[PDB]
C-alpha cells in the first residue's frame, strides 16, 4: 500500500526529468480539469514563453501505471499535428508534464456552440489522420479521440493532444485489451475488452465526426454505462443531421464506423479518401473560434 | 448523461 506508492514513485523518477520545475515556472493560470488532473498555463522565466502544465496526482488515478505511458512514449516526439511535450517532472506526489500551449483552445468549444461546414470538417479530419497515420505506423494508440482532445492554434492549425491513455503495441505484443476511453466515443471491440489495435482510434474519430455534424455523440443523454451497452450491442449509430451531409462525407463516415475492425479503414487508407480533398486551409477554421464569433 | 469524463476500469486493483 505505502509500499506500492513508494515503488511506483521511484519507478516514475527513472523516466522523468530530475529537478523541480517550480523554480522556473511562474504565473500559473488554471484552464481545465483534464483527463487525470489539472491543466494550467505558465510562464517560463528564462525565455518568457508560455507553456501548458498538466499535473496529475499519483494517489488519484484509477490505474496508476497508465501514468508511465505518455511520459515515455511521447518523449521526443515531433509532428506538426501533435502537441509537443517538452519535459516531465515529479513534484511532491504529482507528475507534471510540461508542453506546448495551444492558444486556440479545444475543438469542443466550437462543436457545442457552432456548426462546422464540410470544408472545416475535412481540415480537422485530415490533420487528425496525418497525426494518426504516423502514430499508428509506430505502434502508438491514442485511445481517447474526441473533440476535447483536439487543440487549435490562433491561426486554425490543428493538433492532437491528451495522450494520457495512449498505449504502445509491438510485434510481440500487438494488441491491448484495457477498458480505457470516454464512454460515448469507445469502439465496441474495446468496450467488450477484446484484443484491439489502432483501429479503435478510427472508430472514435467517427464519433467525433458525428460530434462535428450533430453537436454531440450518439446516445449522449443516456447515462455512460447504458450508452456503452448500446454501442457494444447495436448497429453503427446514424447521424441525426444526415440530410445535411454530402455523399462524400457519408461515404467517409461509413469507412470509420465499421464494427468489424478488420473491415474498418486504416488511417493510411483514409488519407486517400476523396472527402479530404475538400479540406480548407487553417484560415477556414479561424472564424469558428470563440474570439472571432 | 452528457458526461465528457473518461472512464478507466480499475481491472487490476
Amino acid at each position: 500500500q505505502r509500499v506500492s506508492h513508494e515503488q511506483f514513485r521511484a519507478a516514475l523518477q527513472l523516466v522523468v526529468d530530475p529537478g523541480d520545475p517550480r523554480s522556473y515556472l511562474d504565473n500559473f493560470i488554471k484552464i481545465g480539469e483534464g483527463s487525470t488532473g489539472i491543466v494550467c498555463i505558465a510562464t517560463v522565466r528564462s525565455s518568457g514563453k508560455l507553456v501548458a502544465v498538466k499535473k496529475m496526482d499519483l494517489r488519484k488515478q484509477q490505474r496508476r501505471e497508465l501514468l508511465f505511458n505518455e511520459v515515455v512514449i511521447m518523449r521526443d516526439y515531433q509532428h506538426e499535428n501533435v502537441v509537443e511535450m517538452y519535459n516531465s517532472y515529479l513534484v511532491g506526489d504529482e507528475l507534471w508534464v510540461v508542453m506546448e500551449f495551444l492558444e486556440g483552445g479545444a475543438l469542443t468549444d466550437i462543436v457545442t456552440h457552432t456548426r462546422m461546414n464540410e470544408e472545416q470538417i475535412a481540415a480537422v479530419c485530415l490533420a487528425v489522420l496525418q497525426a494518426l497515420s504516423v502514430l499508428h505506423a509506430q505502434g502508438v494508440i491514442h485511445r481517447d479521440i474526441k473533440s476535447d482532445s483536439i487543440l487549435l492554434t490562433h491561426d486554425g492549425r490543428v493538433k492532437l493532444s491528451d495522450f494520457g491513455f495512449c498505449a504502445q503495441v509491438s510485434k510481440e505484443v500487438p494488441r491491448r485489451k484495457s477498458l480505457v476511453g470516454t464512454p460515448y466515443w469507445m469502439a465496441p471491440e474495446l468496450i467488450s475488452r477484446l484484443p484491439y489495435g489502432p483501429e479503435v482510434d478510427i472508430w472514435s474519430l467517427g464519433i467525433m465526426v458525428i460530434e462535428m455534424v450533430d453537436g454531440e455523440p450518439p446516445y449522449f443523454n443516456e447515462p455512460p454505462l447504458k450508452a456503452m451497452k448500446m454501442i457494444r450491442d447495436n448497429l453503427p449509430p446514424r447521424l441525426k443531421n444526415l440530410h445535411k451531409v454530402s455523399p462524400s462525407l457519408k461515404g467517409f463516415l461509413d469507412r470509420l464506423l465499421v464494427r468489424d475492425p478488420a473491415q474498418r479503414a486504416t488511417a493510411a487508407e483514409l488519407l486517400k479518401h476523396p472527402f479530404l480533398a475538400k479540406a480548407g486551409p487553417p484560415a477556414s477554421i479561424v472564424p469558428l473560434m470563440r474570439q472571432n464569433r | 448523461g452528457r458526461s465528457r469524463q473518461p472512464l478507466v476500469l480499475g481491472d487490476n486493483c
